[PDB]
């Protein structure tokens, strides 16, 4: 997939959000740890409760190689090269978590985001991240 | 002989298009490696077609399909036509389909620049005619040597050049032009870098503005804070007033505003309760100021409206003096 | 699974909000639109072909207040859930052959609705409680599959 | 025989094979619990990829280190045992391995071979099934098996949708996803289907089959390569079975 009309879309929602991303990373990774229990064993040396520095850092680091991901939105597998090596060589994270993350993210921005949430809009960030979990997750062995 | 035909082929006019050349009856296309404003220059010149405006790959036409019949031309632009520059031989190509060049002439361009929505006819949002038509420029690396080459080309005074649109309502329609990047003494919007016609993520909420000014009527002032030199920061600009958005707002900006005014330096960003001072909807942006300039206009890359900001909004200071 | 009274409470307090006519119209609508390969089951809906068309489909809005209505019914049985989708059940997977994944993939579809519709009431533990419900519903509902 | 199932057809994407309708799809797993598809060939082989039995490994294994770390499935959930592995002598232009089975499998109406064709059925535009077990929307291991209709798409546009150029030294990685797909004159491309559904993680090995009407048989056409074509990139990519029949059976002979 990935249209034209998908990526401007994508693309106007992430810069409307701005620098909100990091607290929407964040409040993504808190509903996640929450709702999916499983996922919490690849972070073992994080202490993970609601409003933990550390997963506000996470988010923040998340939301940014995100916003880095769409302000290169054509040559995606490049810029999330780097980390799409480390995701599967070093953390082993199994590819269902991605979809969750995904899922997570997108119910922090239907949550927050009330008119920018059009049918249209959610279709083309759902490919996004989609896409971002696909190329994380094309390396693994 | 006579047995030689071009034409251009699927860009809307006679004068754009991508290059065919029929031989034997065949019709086929030419590469765009190497292909160069020479070489366009030539091809604009055999339609009469004026002068030559753009390149590009098979991005703009499409693909073509057939014979690459030209590759790694060698020509000086002053060549009658273009099967007379140099070539290796017919059908000897190194390039895909996908390094189709096609090109736009001037006379199936037809390009004009106005500003629209302005509170002078020097001030506006900026809108390039094209085939016919109005549209805007995303404000995508929009900077202030293109506001200065929009400001020259409307015969506005350039002295201070702003982006942004003040008034201008959000575009419609095409966006021609994305990531201008002019070196300032072009003479035209169109004759600087950018990225291929009509290939762009931008939305019409980005829309490149300017404000052309002498400095004559530039004013800043602090308000509300029981002196001049204390308040929310208050700007005017071709008689319309505004306020700087705090993103972006440090020391050195306000050490810049408190200079302009000679009360010395910026002391704090603090709030004190004095008169009222209504707000508005055009905001000033300030990207960064190294903190030696003479004035916040010589800030580089400021932007005048444009922009909206969250509910963070209305910096203000209090200096010594 | 075990919902604790805690969680209960919290489930049945927000769904006494739900506007029960409307919400399930939304999340097919959404489940259309942003999941493509479910139009194959929707033949008769007529024209699936951009997002206010289905938004707007009146059978897409009816059809989505049936389903809603099977969530309800699941959300005040949840201790017997099996027998009460059992019929639901037979329906979904030996007459239409829907796979299983899907009943999952409506669920968070519904989520995401949901999450749209009450946002900042719709707390990170109202959605763990969520989605313990409707995970234990569509393994109810794929049970025939087995 | 082959090519004759008894219930004739009318992952992430849709059409759940509820009726059972592909006989000769495999499933094997992994010592780490990783499931992929492989596609029995007759009563004693089975065609799957190169990269696939190199699961689980260091880029240096050998056929005796693969051979006892496989698990491998026919029809519903009958267990073979696997006798050994013959990777194919190339693996820098094929992708392909045989395994060959301690004893022959019972054929019946949920396991039975799919028949290998003798004419090239990878004309543009014809479509064909591949069936699956591969991961669905959630990335998670399908529970039941699965299948798609995929159309052959131009070889062409394929090269240049993964590559910069079709000329060699012209060539530049362009693939959209990080790992690159394995393109020459063995292999062709195919498109996704039209609600937007394409093969994803887990469905290497699995057989292209088209079902040739005036015959009523069904062959393996390609045999899927590249299964990272998730609904990112455009085009899976396969290998031509036609291009390896003559070593299928000189492997099978031997
Ligand atoms: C779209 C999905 C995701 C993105 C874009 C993402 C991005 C990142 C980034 C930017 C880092 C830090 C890299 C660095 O500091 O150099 C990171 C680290 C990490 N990620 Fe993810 N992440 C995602 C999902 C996940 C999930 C769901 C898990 C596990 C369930 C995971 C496992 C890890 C681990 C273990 C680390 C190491 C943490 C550290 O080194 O501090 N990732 N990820
Ligand atoms: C996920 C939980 C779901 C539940 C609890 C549910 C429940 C229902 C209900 C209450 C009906 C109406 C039955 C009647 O009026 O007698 C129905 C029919 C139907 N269901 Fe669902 N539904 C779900 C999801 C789905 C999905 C994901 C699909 C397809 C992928 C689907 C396909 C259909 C169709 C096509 C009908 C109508 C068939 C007809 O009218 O002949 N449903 N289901
Ligand atoms: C802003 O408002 C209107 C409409 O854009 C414009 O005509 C006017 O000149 C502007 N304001 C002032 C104070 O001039
Ligand atoms: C994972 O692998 C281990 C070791 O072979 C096995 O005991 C276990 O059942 C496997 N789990 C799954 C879900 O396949
Ligand atoms: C393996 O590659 C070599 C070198 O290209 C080639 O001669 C040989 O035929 C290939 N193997 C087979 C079985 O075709
Ligand atoms: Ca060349
Ligand atoms: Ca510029």
């Amino acid at each position: 997939v990935l249209s034209p009309a998908d990526k401007t879309n994508v693309k106007a929602a992430w810069g409307k959000v701005g620098a909100h991303a990091g607290e929407y990373g964040a409040e993504a990774l808190e509903r996640m740890f929450l709702s999916f229990p499983t996922t919490k064993t690849y972070f073992p040396h994080f202490d993970l409760s609601h409003g933990s520095a550390q997963v506000k850092g996470h988010g923040k680091k998340v939301a940014d190689a995100l916003t880095n991901a769409v302000a290169h939105v054509d040559d995606m597998p490049n810029a999330l090269s780097a980390l799409s090596d480390l995701h599967a060589h070093k953390l082993r994270v199994d590819p269902v978590n991605f979809k969750l993350l995904s899922h997570c993210l997108l119910v922090t921005l239907a949550a927050h985001l009330p008119a920018e949430f059009t049918p249209a809009v959610h279709a083309s960030l759902d490919k996004f991240l989609a896409s971002v979990s696909t190329v994380l997750t094309s390396k693994y062995r | 002989g006579s047995n030689l035909e071009m034409r251009l082929t699927r860009g809307g006019n006679m004068c754009s298009g991508r290059i065919e050349i029929k031989f034997q009856g065949r019709w086929g296309t030419v590469c765009d490696d190497n292909f160069n404003i020479d070489h366009a220059s030539v091809i604009c010149r055999q339609l009469e077609c004026g002068s030559a405006v753009s390149f590009s790959g098979s991005s703009n036409f499409g693909e073509g399909s057939g014979p690459i019949w030209f590759d790694d031309l060698i020509c000086n632009g002053n060549e009658s036509a273009l099967w007379n520059c140099k070539h290796q031989g017919w059908g000897k190509h190194n390039c895909d389909h996908a390094e189709d060049a096609g090109v736009i002439c001037s006379k199936g361009a037809d390009l004009s620049l106005r500003l629209v929505d302005g509170v002078t006819e020097c001030s506006g949002r900026l809108e390039v005619r094209f085939q016919g038509e109005w549209g805007t420029i995303c404000d995508d690396g929009w900077d202030s040597y293109d506001a200065a080459v929009a400001c020259k080309q409307l015969g506005c005074p350039t002295a201070v050049t702003a982006i942004g649109r003040v008034n201008a309502s959000k575009g419609f329609g095409h966006i021609w032009l994305d990531s201008v990047s002019c070196q300032g003494h072009e003479p035209a919007i169109w004759q600087c870098k950018h990225h291929e016609w009509g290939k762009h993520y931008c939305n019409h909420n980005e829309d490149a503005g300017v404000t052309c000014s002498d400095g004559s009527d530039l004013e800043l002032r602090l308000r509300g804070g029981g002196s001049r030199c204390a308040g929310t920061v208050e700007v005017e600009i071709q008689r319309l007033l505004g306020k700087v958005c705090d993103r972006g707002w440090g020391l050195k900006e306000a050490d810049v505003v408190c200079r302009q005014l000679g009360c010395g330096s910026a002391l704090k960003t603090s709030y004190q309760v004095y008169s009222k001072i209504q707000a508005t909807n055009t905001w000033l942006f300030l990207s960064s100021c190294n903190g030696n300039e003479t004035s916040l206009w010589d800030c580089k890359n400021w932007q005048w409206g444009g922009l909206t900001c969250d509910h963070y909004e209305e910096a203000k200071i209090t200096c010594s003096a | 699974v075990h919902l604790t009274p805690e969680e209960k409470s919290a489930v049945t307090a927000l769904w006494g909000k739900v506007n029960v006519d409307e919400v399930g119209g939304e999340a097919l609508g959404r489940l259309l639109v942003v999941y493509p390969w479910t139009q194959r089951f929707f033949e008769s809906f007529g024209d699936l072909s951009t997002p206010d068309a289905v938004m707007g489909n009146p059978k897409v809005k009816a059809h989505g207040k049936k389903v809603l209505g099977a969530f309800s019914d699941g959300l005040a049985h949840l201790d017997n859930l099996k027998g009460t989708f059992a019929t639901l059940s037979e329906l979904h997977c030996d007459k239409l052959h829907v796979d299983p994944e899907n009943f999952r993939l409506l669920g968070n579809v519904l989520v995401c609705v949901l999450a749209h519709h009450f946002g900042k009431e719709f707390t990170p533990p109202v959605q763990a409680a969520y989605q313990k419900v409707v995970a234990g519903v569509a393994n109810a509902l794929a049970h025939k599959y087995h | 025989v082959c090519g004759k199932p008894k219930n004739p057809a009318n992952i992430l994407g849709g059409h759940l094979d509820a009726k059972g309708s592909f006989p000769w799809q495999a499933k094997m797993v992994s010592h780490h619990n990783l499931t992929t598809g492989a596609t029995l060939i007759n009563e004693q082989w089975l065609l799957t990829t190169a990269k696939n039995l190199f699961l689980n490994h260091s880029e240096n294994a050998t056929a005796k280190d693969i051979a006892p770390t496989l698990t491998l499935y026919v029809g519903k959930k009958q267990l073979v045992e696997i006798e050994k592995v013959v990777l194919h002598p190339n693996y820098s232009q094929v992708d392909i391995g045989l395994i060959k089975l301690k004893q022959k499998v019972s054929v019946n109406e949920r396991v039975m071979p799919i028949c290998l064709p003798s004419k090239d059925y990878a004309e543009v535009g014809r479509v064909g099934y591949v069936s699956g077990w591969g991961r669905n929307a959630n990335f998670k291991f399908t529970d039941h098996l699965k299948y798609v209709m995929l159309p052959v798409a131009d070889q062409d546009q394929c090269i240049r949708h993964y590559e910069g150029s079709t000329v060699p030294e012209k060539k530049t990685p362009k693939s959209p996803v990080g790992v690159q797909p394995i393109l020459n004159e063995h292999t062709f491309c195919a498109g996704m289907s039209k609600y937007q559904e394409d093969t994803c993680y887990g469905d290497a090995g699995s057989a292209f089959a088209v079902h040739d009407l005036e015959e009523d048989t069904w062959y393996a056409t390609g045999i899927l390569s590249f299964d990272k074509s998730c609904a990112v990139a455009e085009y899976g990519v396969y290998v031509k079975v036609t291009s390896i029949q003559d070593w299928v059976q000189k492997t099978i002979a031997e």
